[PDB]
């Protein structure tokens, strides 16, 4: 319509991280429980729908770009969520709400660049992933083949339904495996399984699940003993450690050398860019200053002391006793070691104080707040003094003893200043501090958007034990962000998933199919994450690196 | 006179000798009996090794006889242990030292070994700086959860002068199943009581195990000697968050990364490049390394018919999808199946193995059986049927004869242009580096004696990480349970099962009255030694081969490869019969025509470039119908690459003499 273009598109950005906020907060209580804040969020969400389809009819001039289908995608399946809530698993269609928070990268485009570099870096692993399908689905078939229905076969006791040990497992097939031998025990067929079901061969979804969990090295082990307490000894053994060696090791190599050839690929090409021209000419004036900056002022404007050979080694020393009485602090201390800790520090932090208003009124005011290495140190001795008045004086603050012995812990970084080696690094991922930034808000992004489909999917929704509280669940925000986090790490993922599996009705039934979740979550994020972190340091390794052939033939 | 045992020393036989008595002798070390110390098992091993130390005694008594290196001392150090020996657990231990003496003799061993050294030297920069961060966090840590760990046996008292005496425990959450036991104020296994406790319990985080159950442990501490409570302080959870992604994420990362780019750089010495780039070293060696091939075309067109009839495109899509259709048949037999779908099963089994039994009858008549086995993928099918065509007859041991039929799906693997030559790239490589595992090998085999020799004697219980498949009482049991700890699936409870405070089993020859003494502190530094170290060396062999095959992996197949030329050689084939070197000159107009444009000529004309750029290029002047395999294929190679002018000709024979390995006499015709 009419021209309204810089303050539109922001002001709509900004309801999108508001309807974020928004979802966020949103409770999921279980079996329909509510309280005021989503009766509130209820009306917050109809102004949001309205005021989304008002900006869209604004612009329609459209449909063809992906990221406007997407846009009117949401709108349009929140409108129909919304009339089928009032015309009342219709609570479920809202689920859709998750993919705003997606929209934020579209009002972006130093981010939207990012994404769609991180998206096209995935071409060249099809490969490896088919290979993947064809290993999985060729064990799958072989465990089919193998043992089927073997684990179904615990030691109950004489003439009674009621297992005997409360961690079973299985008994012998036929006269091989392990024998329930107790007091009065006969085992029989008729169990569940080892998981409640859902770890078992006996047919190929369960075949395919149990080799994907397998070959993800998460509780292939249990699966494992399992096997060896059902079915014989010998041959197990044989197909769980040819699986992990195969599916796990080898395809990891695969992974992770197709990603550094293309690393190198786009590196060798901006190379002729001249991209590291500009963090070399950046670099090779900072030497041409320091000289051009003392020398030119030494003249007419105590400073043979803080240059001298001894007086950094008695800093060595100094930070050393400092860290020395940092860590020593224990539980059951002796009495007379707290106040020797509480006379050091003040000492210490006095005679610190002492050389740091030296060396300012030793060379000059101006010429250390530009140098970044200099400049927290300020702070930290600040910080310090603040610490003795603030306790001693008529503020307690019993967990601020420990928030402010951090600051004076960080002083043992003053030993790593002359290294020639560290700085290079750290020279080079301050200049690409903006592009890790970006990538670690897309991954920040990333999780959120997961942690707001399973408080969707699974709040509220792991009370079916009635004998145990589960502490990774899905009931708020943080608790969700946590349990996404853990899955992303790849710790015990699986008894999250058979958590959400019987959360949905049990092994039987079409609860399984929400099993893709957490496969698709632990695929996609682990895949990000060798696509962020194994970048930054590749990219800025080979740049420190480049640095040093050209700094040292330079020299 | 000291020149026969120099000779003996040196001679071809000895030093083999020496270095399979090194071997047997690590290997008899590998099969004692850790628990029953008098076992009949043990003295038989103890009368080999009494032979064995006396081959070793003979063989240092005689090179010292020649001569009057460090590696010589550990040799005498080895056997000196073992003659003293004859407490006695350190030299027990020390036994372990056997298969080292094996380094001085393999050369390839030597090279990793002094490879990984200088990796290990020129990576101290990264291990120092994620050392002194993790101190960091271990300080922040103490000063965080200093003894706030601890917590009650009853979760209903919360403090030490309440948790005392007995309670009554209800099972399994049942009311009516009630059971006396004991209140014992306990603290956490993994705590950050100090400097080193936290350490242990920060490294056990950033190995990615355990760390929720620290998680949601630190997350309820409510104080400095009072016990949980449900969720108290959910926000300091951002400290493990912050080291996770700091240190596991990347600190760790950044190891990998400098693996990485050290060996690329150390492997970029290839400093030739006077008139050739790497994408030349890379093509046109392929041009010298070349032999051609023909196409076995069979004579006789009565027998022809049948290979004109297999031999096509709709017959490879039809055992295509016959295969999908089998891999389909085969993968969908559930549990408590009914009687029909087995009968069923049964009759569609059959039907096709008769199929591929059809297939392979066809294929044997039509291709010549004398070479039809020549063949990897034509025999590796002739066994599958094979075993599963005498089945059929089973049905009214026989269990892996089954597993022949899910092979046939391996075949589809190599129906695609990629994903095969990945997979020959890699093992080609693997193999290229065999020394690089035996390293890993090493580790396992000395970690598995120890481990032997050390926890070998702990009692197997149901309830414990130390059960009957997860011990160190036999060879293969300790090396699985090695293996589980480098995947890294539950090893701090291990380390923890392993403390002395175990019991025994009733099997060993211990002292009567006492049974709780098996165990020992030098597990902590067992467990994480190992860790580290296999950590360390997988990354290793991982980067070394990758870097092994990095032409592959950034080919670029934009410019040119040897795929490009290996088409070529495909297709010229079909015009040449045979390999007998000079080939005719009558199609290769056709011949270009099919190369695509990278290699031959695109889809225009070729009677206005192809044919004037084919007789323009100097060629040899041969015969009308004569001309060497390299004759044409190394030509196209230097027409597709730094094309020159005429005169400067011999330039090209120089720079092959010259940059390129030794022409071996067949660049005579090619100096034209
Ligand atoms: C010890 C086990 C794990 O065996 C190993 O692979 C070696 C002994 N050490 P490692 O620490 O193993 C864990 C990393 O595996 C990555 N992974 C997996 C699947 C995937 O699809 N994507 C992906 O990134 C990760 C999930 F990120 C983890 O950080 O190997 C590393 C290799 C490169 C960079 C960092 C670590
Ligand atoms: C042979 C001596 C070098 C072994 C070694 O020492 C270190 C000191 C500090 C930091 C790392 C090392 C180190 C490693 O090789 C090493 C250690 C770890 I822990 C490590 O990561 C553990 C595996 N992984 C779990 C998923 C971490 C994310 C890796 I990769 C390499
Ligand atoms: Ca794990």
């Amino acid at each position: 319509s009419i021209v309204e273009w810089k303050p539109f598109d922001i002001f709509i950005l900004l309801a999108i991280f508001a309807n974020c906020v928004a979802l966020a907060i949103y409770i999921p209580f279980p079996e329909d429980d509510s309280n005021s804040t989503n009766h509130n969020l209820e009306k917050v969400e109809y102004a949001f729908l309205i005021i989304f389809t008002v900006e869209t009819f604004l612009k329609i001039i459209y449909v063809r770009n992906g990221w406007n289908l997407l846009d009117f995608v949401i709108v349009i399946v929140g409108l129909f969520s919304v009339i089928l809530e009032q015309l009342t698993d219709v609570k479920a269609l809202r689920a859709f709400r998750v993919l705003r928070p997606l929209r934020l990268v579209s009002g972006v485009p130093s981010l939207q660049v990012v994404l769609n570099s991180i998206i096209k870096a995935m071409v060249p692993l099809l490969h490896i992933a088919l290979l993947v399908l064809f290993v999985i689905i060729i064990y799958a078939i072989i465990g089919l083949e193998l043992f089927i229905g073997k684990m179904h076969k615990t030691c109950f006791f004489a003439d009674s339904d009621i297992v005997a040990e409360e961690d079973p497992a299985p008994c012998a097939f036929s006269g091989n495996g392990r024998q329930c031998t107790a007091n009065g025990t006969e085992c029989r067929s008729g169990w569940v399984g080892p998981n409640g079901g859902i770890t078992n061969f006996d047919n190929f979804a369960f075949a395919m699940l149990t080799v994907f969990q397998c070959i993800t090295m998460e509780g292939w082990t249990d699966v494992l003993y399992w096997m060896n307490d059902a079915m014989g000894f010998e041959l197990p053994w044989v197909y769980f450690v040819s699986l992990v060696i195969f599916g796990s090791f080898f395809v990891l190599n695969l992974v992770l050398g197709v990603l550094s050839g293309e690393f190198s690929k786009e590196r060798e090409k901006a190379k002729a860019r001249g991209d590291f021209q500009k963090l070399r000419e950046k670099q090779q004036l900072e030497e041409d200053l320091k000289g051009y900056l003392d020398w030119i002022t030494q003249a007419e404007d105590c400073r043979a002391a803080v240059k001298s050979v001894t007086f950094y080694w008695l800093v060595i020393v100094l930070v050393f006793l400092n860290t020395l009485t940092i860590s020593s602090e224990h539980y059951n201390q002796p009495d007379w070691l707290t106040q020797i800790q509480d006379i050091a520090n003040k000492v210490l932090l006095a005679l610190f104080t002492c050389e740091m208003l030296v060396k300012m009124y030793s060379l000059g005011l101006q010429a250390y707040f530009v140098s970044l290495f200099n400049r927290f140190d300020c702070f930290v001795v600040c910080g310090g003094i603040t610490e003795t008045i603030l306790v001693e004086l008529e503020i307690m603050s019993p967990l601020g003893i420990s928030v402010f012995r951090c600051v004076r812990l960080l002083r043992i970084f003053k030993v790593t200043r002359h290294w020639t080696s560290l700085s290079n690094l750290v020279a080079s991922l301050l200049n690409s501090m903006k592009s890790i930034a970006s990538l670690l808000l897309l991954l920040f992004l990333f999780i959120i958007i997961f942690s707001l489909l399973g408080m969707q999917l699974f709040g509220g929704k792991f009370n079916f034990d009635e004998t145990q509280t589960k502490r990774s669940t899905f009931d708020n925000f943080p608790q969700a962000l946590l349990t996404v986090f853990q899955i992303l790490t790849g710790e015990d993922w699986n008894a999250v998933m058979y958590d959400g599996i019987m959360a949905y009705g049990g092994p039987s039934s079409s609860g399984m199919i929400v099993c893709i979740y957490f496969i698709i979550l632990f695929i996609c994020g682990n895949y990000i994450l060798l696509n962020v972190f194994l970048a930054i340091a590749v990219d800025n390794l080979a740049d420190a690196e480049s640095l040093n052939t050209a700094q040292k033939e330079e020299a | 006179i000291r020149v026969g045992c120099h000779k003996l020393i040196n001679h071809h036989i000895f030093t083999n000798l020496i270095l399979v008595f090194i071997m047997l002798s690590s290997a008899a070390l590998a099969a004692e009996d850790p628990i029953r110390s008098h076992s009949f098992r043990n003295t038989i091993l103890g009368y080999f090794d009494y032979a064995f130390t006396a081959i070793f005694t003979v063989e240092i008594l005689l090179k010292m006889t020649t001569f009057g290196n460090y590696f010589n001392l550990l040799d005498m150090l080895v056997v000196g242990v073992s003659l003293v020996s004859f407490v006695v657990k350190i030299l027990r231990v020390l036994r372990v030292l056997r298969p080292l003496r094996a380094i001085n003799r393999a050369k390839g061993l030597k090279h990793v070994v002094q490879c990984v050294f200088v990796a290990i030297r020129t990576i101290g920069n990264i291990m120092i700086v994620t050392t002194l961060l993790q101190f960091m966090f271990a300080c922040i840590g103490v000063q965080l959860f200093k003894g706030k760990f601890y917590r009650c046996t009853d979760e209903a008292k919360s403090n030490p002068e309440e948790c005392r005496g007995l309670f009554i425990l209800y099972k399994d959450g049942d009311v009516d199943s009630p059971v006396v036991r004991e209140r014992i104020w306990q603290n956490s296994d993994f705590n950050f009581d100090n400097v080193l406790s936290a350490m242990m319990a920060l490294f056990t985080v950033s190995t990615f195990e355990g760390w929720p159950a620290l998680l949601y442990k630190a997350i309820d501490s409510n104080g400095e000697n009072i016990g949980p409570i449900y969720n108290h302080r959910v926000e300091i959870s951002i400290f493990f968050i912050i080291y996770i992604i700091i240190v596991a994420f990347f600190m760790m990362n950044i190891f990998v990364g400098f693996v990485i780019v050290t060996f690329q750089e150390q492997g970029e010495k290839e400093y030739k490049n006077c008139e050739l780039d790497k994408n030349q070293r890379q093509c046109v060696e392929y041009a010298l390394k070349a032999r051609p091939l023909r196409r076995y075309i069979p004579k006789n067109p009565y027998q022809y018919k049948f290979w004109y009839v297999v031999n096509s495109s709709p017959f490879e899509y039809m055992m295509f999808v016959l295969i999908m259709l089998n891999t389909l048949c085969l993968a969908m037999q559930h549990y408590e199946q009914s009687k029909m779908f087995n009968d069923a099963m049964d009759i569609l089994n059959m039907v096709f193995t008769g199929v591929f039994t059809v297939e392979m009858v066809l294929k044997v008549i039509a291709f010549k059986p004398k070479g039809y086995f020549s063949d990897a993928w034509n025999t590796f099918d002739s066994l599958i049927v094979i075993g599963s065509i005498i089945d059929v007859a089973l049905s009214e041991s026989i269990t892996f004869f089954r597993l022949f039929r899910v092979m046939r799906l391996v075949k589809l693997l190599s129906r695609g242009e990629g994903i095969r030559t990945l997979l020959w790239t890699f093992i080609k490589s693997f193999q290229a580096l065999p020394y690089v595992a035996l390293l890993i090998a090493m580790l396992f085999f000395i970690y598995a004696v120890i481990g032997m020799q050390m926890f070998g004697k702990v009692a197997m219980r149901d309830n414990n990480q130390i059960n009957r498949n997860n011990n160190f009482q036999t060879f293969p049991q300790a090396v699985l349970l090695l293996f589980r700890c480098a995947t890294g699936e539950a090893w701090q409870e291990i380390m923890l099962a392993c403390l002395p405070g175990k019991l025994c089993d009733p099997e060993s020859d211990y002292n009567p009255g006492e049974e709780y003494t098996c165990g020992s502190n030098f597990a902590i530094v067992y467990f994480i030694s190992f860790y580290m170290l296999c950590a360390f060396l997988i990354i290793n062999l991982f980067v070394a081969v990758i870097m092994d095959n990095f032409d592959y992996l950034t080919r670029d197949w934009s410019i040119l490869g040897p795929h490009h030329l290996d088409e070529f050689k495909r297709i010229w084939s079909e015009y040449d019969p045979e390999a007998k070197g000079r080939i005719k000159h009558l199609d290769v107009v056709t011949l270009l025509r099919r190369i695509q444009p990278p290699l031959g000529f695109g889809k225009l004309c070729p009677h206005r470039v192809a044919c004037k750029r084919l007789v323009a290029m100097n060629m040899p002047l041969n015969s009308d119908g004569t001309v060497m395999f390299n004759a044409t294929l190394f030509a196209l190679v230097r027409t597709a690459l730094k094309i020159k002018t005429e005169g400067n000709l011999e330039q090209a024979n120089e720079e092959l003499r010259a940059v390129i390995k030794k022409i071996w006499k067949k660049t005579s015709m090619k100096l034209l």
